[PDB]
């Protein structure tokens, strides 16, 4: 054997070529993986051909993986045949490809960044089965570090610098230990609601916890749980997405444009 | 996940492609034998 | 299945093969006016 | 054509310029004023390379070979001045069309934050290769005093930009600076194959066994290393190296020449004549 | 053998049929490519005629 | 032809084909500044 | 500003987890698990335990072996001054035989130690390896880190030991020392033609770029979308939140498509993985079927041209 | 031939025939102003 | 032609003009810059 | 051993086997091919 | 799994043809390119 | 010895095999397609 | 997993195994005739 | 001596003993291969 | 127990180990033997 | 003695006494083959 194949062709030269092919093929693999969810895709092309145009792009898509889920909760289809779900908003222009305009209230339209795909009513459980997201008053065990403040009885403060509320309890990951809800006892009509720590920047000289997302008067219609010491997947994502909605449309002017 | 039955016609028919593949193969290297013997 | 019909399926491959054809026909005439400007073989 | 699920999420609103005139979609895209702005950016800095390829280094070695396309910059007697098109001004004008698209995509991106209302790490983190890129074509050819010192537009003509500019200091290896930046992009790449890996093995266990837990994952590095970062801050971490990366190979560049003239390892003199050796 | 057909109960026929053309068009292509590699049967740079 | 705003909405349309032109117009001037027989500032 | 989720504002403390139980008839983890205020600032708190079975022993007493060699060399190296052992310290190496040994074992000091420090350093890699895919098995999860390892071991094997085989010169390989490995580095490229010009060296930086193009892009979306619980990544691949499919359509309205939440990682994997793969190719590649990067580029037309403004009269030539 | 546009859309494939002949009219050009048999702007 | 402002927003439309403008009257003086002919700062 | 097929699936073998032959076939060509001695495709 | 038997035996028949008119049209390539320019 | 198989699968255990087998059949050919003294390719 | 499916692999494990080893001993004694390395 | 395998898993035991063995193997071929006078690849 | 098996198996598994070590090591014995022939290296 | 197996497990003390004489056994080879006048692989 030797280096070179033909005159010019060499081993090198067969080398590379042989990655692009088997490059291509992991191209090709990896985008069906990344379309095993959100398609088929929701465009024109399939509404006026009455659903007998799916629109896929290439590749097409993968035979549907099956996801176990611990503690019988189920099985999962990651492609999956999704019901279509109709949008609180209407087109602000005919054209493809115009935004929409929420429908009355965009706090509570559930559209925009106000919105959110409704998730399985199970509580994410510990892998001892345990409900994973609870108050500290239920995970006895959990305290908050000594170095660190805590959040318990710190004033909540809305965007507008209003006060909302006071910190009640805080709710804490049992699998991972780290805060991810602040319950919030609201100062306008006293039921509980959760704030996410990622709307949360906590000051702690002033012991105040400042919401940037929404102001003072939006906290009360924030989702509540259905019982009180858990939280479901699908409440989860009700409550987050609610006050994401706050940073665009909690005022007037986040809507934009800057100038 | 392939019953006994499907497994019998299966070997048959894979042995004769096999042997069908394989001989294939020995006129090959036989006519390559004799355009250039390597051994 | 490709959500079509059995006639379509018919009345497609008419069409396809007299748009390949009429595709080939131009291809082939093409080569032979290259072949005339500048022979390869 | 949108994602089954995006319907509910293509509002209105959230630019930064342009407010209704350009907020609409071409397909899966995002325009806003800064996909209009990036798009025309774009398109021109492109074809002009096209134009740049078309007339060549001269006619006789033009070429549209696309390892072999270079288009460079003005020599360094135009110094901070604009060079003639076949002189390297093209390159300027290519240049000023990049950044024009770098920072036009970064903005979309920041309008499409806002649309999702989600945190701004994307375009934050993208301001690193942005400022990565003004560092080598900007603000070293500024303090070196010439716009010539920036790297020519060629797949490989750029390679050898870098060799020599490595050269001029006889051995880039030991600059300090490059030293950090090569040990946080080693570093990122192992902790990618890490986390790709952890959320892979979990996700998609062994044959007969259901989806694992947090628990498990935390255990899985506990068990090899003794220490898990987390689920969250694993990307704090892949965030960090890949930032201070770009960071480091940022100065690495920006010091030399301008901050550093000598060989790279003469630097180190300052360690070997410390008096206590 | 008799049973060939049997190949076209497991194997989606459809899938067969483009990855059989996308793979024999590889194939025509790279053999081209070898060829044209070649001083003695390269037939775009050999003068013939 | 004036169905074709039936297909082509103007507002992305108009938007696309001035920015298209605007480039164009763009490269056909650099084209021109780069060629020496035609470059109109070259004294 | 908002909360960027960079540094965790307010700890949690819990009793240590003492991990997933392992199967029956494994050893137990080792190590009382302490909490780090500083760790649990950026990550988590908790440090250890650890799992220290029959294969980290190996691979840790085969570690040291090969770390000890390479130590006592350099010091060797400085004639026993450790004062001048940490003023050279990033010059000292152990260095590989001479080129006249070939793949013959030499003398200590000429190539001796190194053979030894090399192969006690494999032979650790190895059981190393071998412990992730224990850990993993032992876990009931998939081979994903094991396989990934095995390609950064394949770069590993290709620079120390494939390369110099195949060479038939032990001369060949890499020096153990911080800057002696640089030197190797840069006279590689030198040695062999300008190895910008290998291709898989291209293919290596592009999937090295793209590893951290990747993660700062998965990073920064996780943590864009951490106000959603994006970070609990397992959740959000078997129930897609609104945090999956934020994160997909930004990337859909940024760049025209997207991956999903399981995706990405195999996006990751792969991106990390090539960087290695082809790193090792291109190694194997070099010095074997070419000997000058530049001038292979230049007979596949690779290589651009420039207008000639400089150029030397050949000595040879005269 | 005109149930071409009852399995093809129209505006898609307006849309991909006018991009397609706009970027051959540029690479056609680009290679005659390449080769300088066929540079119309060198005198 | 007043109806493009029902297609085009005006207030929107005098900042992308504004740009616009801008960044041709700065492209177009830096062409004049990069001739030697017309460089009026030689 | 016709009960080989118990536990391979005689689908997936089939595509993993004809790959593994084809790229061998490749291999030995290229083996040749880069052997002067057995270079089919020279003088 | 899928396509019953009888299309999986139809299914044959045009592929060994549609494959034999392939392979004849290669046969006839191949002799062309020997006279042309044979190899061995 | 009859008792080797009612723990290692027959699958795995194969699969392991044959990915092994070859690689060892593969290496050992190209070690002597390496060496002068056994290189059958060479011409002599 | 039973006896009646291990025991049953063993089996022809033992004449497959026997029979790549009668073919790889034959080719090592034609290597042998071939070219000795010993 | 038999009771050593209530202390180590025999398939633990086994699938560590396979391997080393077979590295073991592999150094000293390579050793002897590296070692001029016993190289029986270079055909004297 | 900390492998849990009982006094039979564990003597049962050592009694095969050892007919299959001893194997091996016959294999291993012919091997250097015929390798000493070959070459005697002491 | 017999009460060092008290306070030392017995499977880790095995396992890592039988590292170390393993590595040992191979350091000393390799220093022995290192060895010019010990080299019992040469003439
Ligand atoms: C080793 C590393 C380097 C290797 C080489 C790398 C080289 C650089 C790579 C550069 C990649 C650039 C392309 C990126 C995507 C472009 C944007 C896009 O449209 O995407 C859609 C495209 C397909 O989308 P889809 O989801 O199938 O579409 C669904 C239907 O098609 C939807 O149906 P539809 O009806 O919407 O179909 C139409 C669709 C069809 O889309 C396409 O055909 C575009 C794709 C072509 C390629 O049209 C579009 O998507 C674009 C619309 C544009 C409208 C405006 C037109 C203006 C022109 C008019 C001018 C007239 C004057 O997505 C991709 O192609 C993804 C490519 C991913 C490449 C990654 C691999 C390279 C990086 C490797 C390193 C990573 C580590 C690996 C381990
Ligand atoms: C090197 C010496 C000769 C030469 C020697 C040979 C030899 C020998 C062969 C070819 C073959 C081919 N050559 Mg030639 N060829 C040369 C130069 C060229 C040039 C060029 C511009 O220089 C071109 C474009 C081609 C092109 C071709 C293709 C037509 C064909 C391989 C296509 C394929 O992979 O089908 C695979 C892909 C498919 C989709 C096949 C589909 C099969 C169907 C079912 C059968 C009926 C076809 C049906 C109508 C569908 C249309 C597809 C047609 C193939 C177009 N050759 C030089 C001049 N060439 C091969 C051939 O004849 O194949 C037909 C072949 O054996
Ligand atoms: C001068 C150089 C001489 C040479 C001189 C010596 C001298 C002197 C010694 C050896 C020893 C050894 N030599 Mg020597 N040896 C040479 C060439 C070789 C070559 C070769 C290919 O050239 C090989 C493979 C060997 C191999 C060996 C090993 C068999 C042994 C080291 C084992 C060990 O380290 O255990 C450590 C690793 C372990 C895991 C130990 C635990 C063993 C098991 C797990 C416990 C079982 C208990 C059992 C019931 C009791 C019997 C113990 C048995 C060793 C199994 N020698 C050359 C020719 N060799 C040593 C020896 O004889 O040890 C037995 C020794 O003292
Ligand atoms: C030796 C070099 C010769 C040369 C020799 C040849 C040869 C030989 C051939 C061509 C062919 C082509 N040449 Mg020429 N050609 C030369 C110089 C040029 C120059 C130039 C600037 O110098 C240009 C622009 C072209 C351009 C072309 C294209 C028109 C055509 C390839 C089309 C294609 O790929 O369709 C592929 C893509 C499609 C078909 C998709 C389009 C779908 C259409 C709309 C289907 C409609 C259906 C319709 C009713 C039926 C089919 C009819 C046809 C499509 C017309 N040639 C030089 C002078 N050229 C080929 C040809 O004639 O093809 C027709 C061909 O065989
Ligand atoms: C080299 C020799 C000549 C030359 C030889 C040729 C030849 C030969 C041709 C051209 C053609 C063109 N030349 Mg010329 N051309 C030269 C120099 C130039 C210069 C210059 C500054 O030097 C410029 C700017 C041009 C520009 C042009 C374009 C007007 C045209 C290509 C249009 C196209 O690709 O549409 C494709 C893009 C689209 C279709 C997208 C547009 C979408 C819009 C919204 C819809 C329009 C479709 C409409 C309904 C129907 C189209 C036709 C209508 C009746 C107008 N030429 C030199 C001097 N040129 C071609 C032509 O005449 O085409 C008509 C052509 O065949
Ligand atoms: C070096 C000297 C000779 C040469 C010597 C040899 C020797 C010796 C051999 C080949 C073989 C092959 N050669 Mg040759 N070959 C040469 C040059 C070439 C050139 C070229 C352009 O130069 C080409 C394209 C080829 C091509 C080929 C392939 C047709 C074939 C390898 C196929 C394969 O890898 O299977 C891998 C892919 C598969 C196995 C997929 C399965 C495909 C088949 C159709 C399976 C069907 C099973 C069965 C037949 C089904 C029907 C059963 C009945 C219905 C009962 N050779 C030179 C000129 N060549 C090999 C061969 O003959 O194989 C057939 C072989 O042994
Ligand atoms: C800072 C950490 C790393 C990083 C991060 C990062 N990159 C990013 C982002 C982030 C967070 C984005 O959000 C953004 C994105 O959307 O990615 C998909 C992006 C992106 N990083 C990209 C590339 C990229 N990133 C790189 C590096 C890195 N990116 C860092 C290692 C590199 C390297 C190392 O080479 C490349 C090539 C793009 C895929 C994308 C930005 C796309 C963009 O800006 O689009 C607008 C512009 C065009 C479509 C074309 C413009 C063409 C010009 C007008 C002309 C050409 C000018 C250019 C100088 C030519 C040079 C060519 C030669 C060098 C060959
Ligand atoms: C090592 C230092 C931590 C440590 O030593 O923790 C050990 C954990 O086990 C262990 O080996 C754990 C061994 C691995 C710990 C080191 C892992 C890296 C250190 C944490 C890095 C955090 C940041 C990572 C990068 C973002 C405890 O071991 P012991 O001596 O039994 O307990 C001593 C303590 O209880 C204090 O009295
Ligand atoms: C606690 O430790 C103490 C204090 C006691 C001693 C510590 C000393 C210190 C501080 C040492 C520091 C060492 C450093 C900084 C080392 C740096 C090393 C680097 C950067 C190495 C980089 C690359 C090296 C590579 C890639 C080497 C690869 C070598 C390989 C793969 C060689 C394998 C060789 C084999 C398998 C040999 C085979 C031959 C056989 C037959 C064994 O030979 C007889
Ligand atoms: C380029 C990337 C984006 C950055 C944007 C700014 C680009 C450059 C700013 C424009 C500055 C132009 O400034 C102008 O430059 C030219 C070219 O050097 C100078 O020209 C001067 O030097 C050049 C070469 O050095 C000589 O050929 C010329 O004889 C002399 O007059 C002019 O005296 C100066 O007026
Ligand atoms: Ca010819
Ligand atoms: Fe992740
Ligand atoms: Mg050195």
């Amino acid at each position: 054997m030797s280096a070179a194949i033909t005159e010019y062709m060499d081993v090198a030269q067969l080398t590379i070529w042989a990655f692009w092919f088997f490059f291509a093929g992991l191209i090709i693999y990896l985008r069906r993986e990344d379309k095993r969810e959100g398609y088929p895709l929701d465009s024109d092309r399939t509404e006026r051909s009455g659903g007998r145009v799916k629109v896929v792009g290439f590749p097409d898509l993968a035979e549907p993986k099956t996801f176990v889920l611990p503690h019988n909760a189920g099985t999962v289809m990651a492609p999956r045949v999704e019901a279509p779900t109709s949008i609180n908003a209407t087109p602000v222009a005919p054209f493809p490809g115009a935004p929409f305009e929420p429908n009355g209230d965009p706090m509570l339209s559930g559209f925009g960044p106000s919105a959110s795909p409704d998730r399985a009513k199970h509580c994410d459980l510990t892998f001892e089965g345990l409900p994973k997201i609870v108050p500290l008053r239920v995970a006895t065990d959990f305290s908050i570090a000594e170095r660190d403040p805590d959040p318990r009885g710190m004033t909540v403060v809305g965007l507008d610098g209003e006060v909302a509320g006071t910190v009640s309890d805080v709710w804490v990951d049992r699998s991972e230990p780290q805060i991810r809800y602040l319950e919030v006892k609201v100062a306008a009509g006293g039921k509980n609601v959760l704030l996410p720590i990622g709307f949360s920047r906590f000051d702690k000289k002033a012991r105040k916890v400042k919401v940037a997302a929404i102001k003072a008067a939006h906290f009360a219609n924030v989702p509540t749980l259905a019982k009180p010491d858990q939280i479901t997947l699908y409440e989860e994502d009700k409550v987050c997405a609610y006050y994401a909605g706050g940073k665009l449309y909690a005022t007037a002017e986040r809507a934009g444009p800057l100038l | 996940g392939l019953t006994e039955q499907e497994a019998q016609e299966f070997h048959g028919i894979f042995v004769q492609s096999m042997t069908a593949f394989f001989g294939i193969v020995v006129i090959a290297h036989i006519l390559a034998w004799l355009w250039r013997p390597w051994l | 299945m490709t959500g079509l019909t059995e006639e379509e399926a018919k009345e497609f491959h008419g069409i396809f093969t007299q748009s390949m054809t009429m595709f080939f026909g131009i291809v082939i005439i093409a080569h032979i006016l290259a072949w005339l400007w500048r022979p390869w073989l | 054509a949108m994602l089954s699920f995006e319907r509910k999420y293509r509002v209105r609103g959230g630019t930064l310029i342009g407010g209704d005139l350009f907020d609409f979609w071409v397909g899966p895209f995002y325009v806003g004023f800064f996909g209009v702005a990036g798009f025309f950016f774009a398109l021109l800095g492109v074809l002009l390379i096209v134009w740049g390829a078309t007339i060549g280094p001269n006619a006789e070695l033009q070429t549209y070979n696309i390892w072999q396309i270079s288009i460079a910059p003005p020599d360094l007697s135009y110094g901070l001045g604009m060079a003639p098109m076949t002189e390297g001004g093209l390159w300027q004008i290519i240049t000023i069309c990049a950044i024009g698209a770098f920072v036009s995509w970064a903005l979309r991106e920041v309008e499409i934050c806002r649309k999702l209302g989600i945190g701004f790490h994307i375009p934050f983190a993208f301001a690193f290769a942005i400022g990565a890129y003004l560092v080598l074509v900007v603000v070293r050819p500024i303090l070196m005093g010439a716009w010539g010192h920036g790297f020519p537009y060629g797949i490989l003509s750029h390679l050898d930009w870098v060799s020599n500019v490595g050269y001029q200091f006889l051995h880039f290896h030991y600059n300090p600076a490059h030293m950090l930046a090569i040990t946080f992009f080693f570093t990122n790449c192992l902790a990618l194959s890490m986390h790709g890996s952890l959320i892979l093995s979990v996700t998609n266990p062994q044959k007969g066994e259901e989806v694992k837990t947090s628990e498990h994952e935390n255990t899985f590095f506990r068990d090899i290393v003794g220490y898990s970062i987390g689920a969250l801050a694993i990307h704090r971490l892949g965030l960090f190296l890949a930032l201070s990366a770009v960071f480091w190979s940022a100065v690495c560049i920006v010091i030399s020449g301008p901050f550093w003239t000598r060989g790279w390892p003469e630097w180190w003199n300052w360690w070997l004549e410390l008096p206590l050796w | 053998s008799p049973d060939l057909w049997k190949i076209w109960l497991l194997v989606d026929p459809r899938r067969i049929l483009i990855a059989v053309f996308a793979f024999l068009t590889v194939l025509g292509l790279a053999i081209h490519m070898i060829l044209l590699s070649t001083a003695e049967f390269n037939w775009l740079e050999d003068g013939v005629p | 032809m004036h169905k074709i705003w039936q297909i082509f909405d103007p507002r992305r349309t108009l938007v696309a084909l001035f920015g298209f032109l605007f480039v164009l117009g763009l490269l056909i001037h650099f084209i021109l500044l780069s060629s020496p027989a035609f470059n109109w500032l070259s004294g | 500003p908002e909360y960027q989720n960079i540094f965790t504002t307010v700890q949690v403390r819990a009793p240590a987890y003492p991990g997933v139980p392992l199967p029956k008839g494994s050893l137990p983890r080792i190590g009382k698990p302490i909490f780090s205020y500083w760790a649990g600032k950026i990550g988590d708190a908790q440090i250890g335990p650890i799992y220290l079975g029959f294969t980290g022993t190996l691979s840790i007493i085969f570690g040291f072996m090969a770390i000890f060699i390479i130590g006592f060399n350099m010091l060797a190296s400085v004639d026993w001054n450790i004062i001048q052992f940490v003023k050279h310290f990033f010059w000292l190496g152990l260095e590989p035989p001479a080129p006249q040994y070939g793949l013959t074992i030499p003398p200590l000091s000429e190539g001796g130690w190194w053979l030894m420090a090399g192969f006690f350093l494999t032979m650790s890699i190895l059981l190393w390896w071998v412990r992730t895919y224990k850990r993993a098995e032992a876990l009931g999860m998939s081979q994903h880190l094991s396989w990934a390892f095995a390609a950064a071991i394949f770069f590993y094997l290709s620079l120390g030991f494939i390369r110099p085989v195949m060479m038939g010169s032990w001369a060949e390989a890499v020096p153990f020392g911080i800057f002696p490995h640089l030197d190797w580095t840069a006279a590689f490229s030198i040695r062999y033609g300008n190895l910008y010009y290998n291709p898989f060296h291209m293919l290596s930086i592009a999937f090295l770029y793209g590893s951290a193009l990747l993660f700062a892009m998965h990073g920064a979306t996780i943590l864009a979308v951490s106000r959603f619980g994006g970070d609990r990544e397992i959740d959000q691949i078997t129930d897609r939140g609104t945090a999956a499919e934020r994160a997909a359509i930004f990337w859909r309205w940024t760049m025209g498509f997207n991956a999903s939440m399981e995706s990405i990682h195999r996006w990751a994997w792969w991106c990390a993985v090539l960087t290695v793969i082809t790193a090792g190719i291109g190694i194997l590649l070099t010095g074997t079927v070419v000997e000058n990067w530049y001038l292979w580029a230049i007979k596949h037309g690779v290589a651009p041209a420039y207008p000639e403004v400089v150029t030397a009269v050949d000595p040879y030539a005269t």
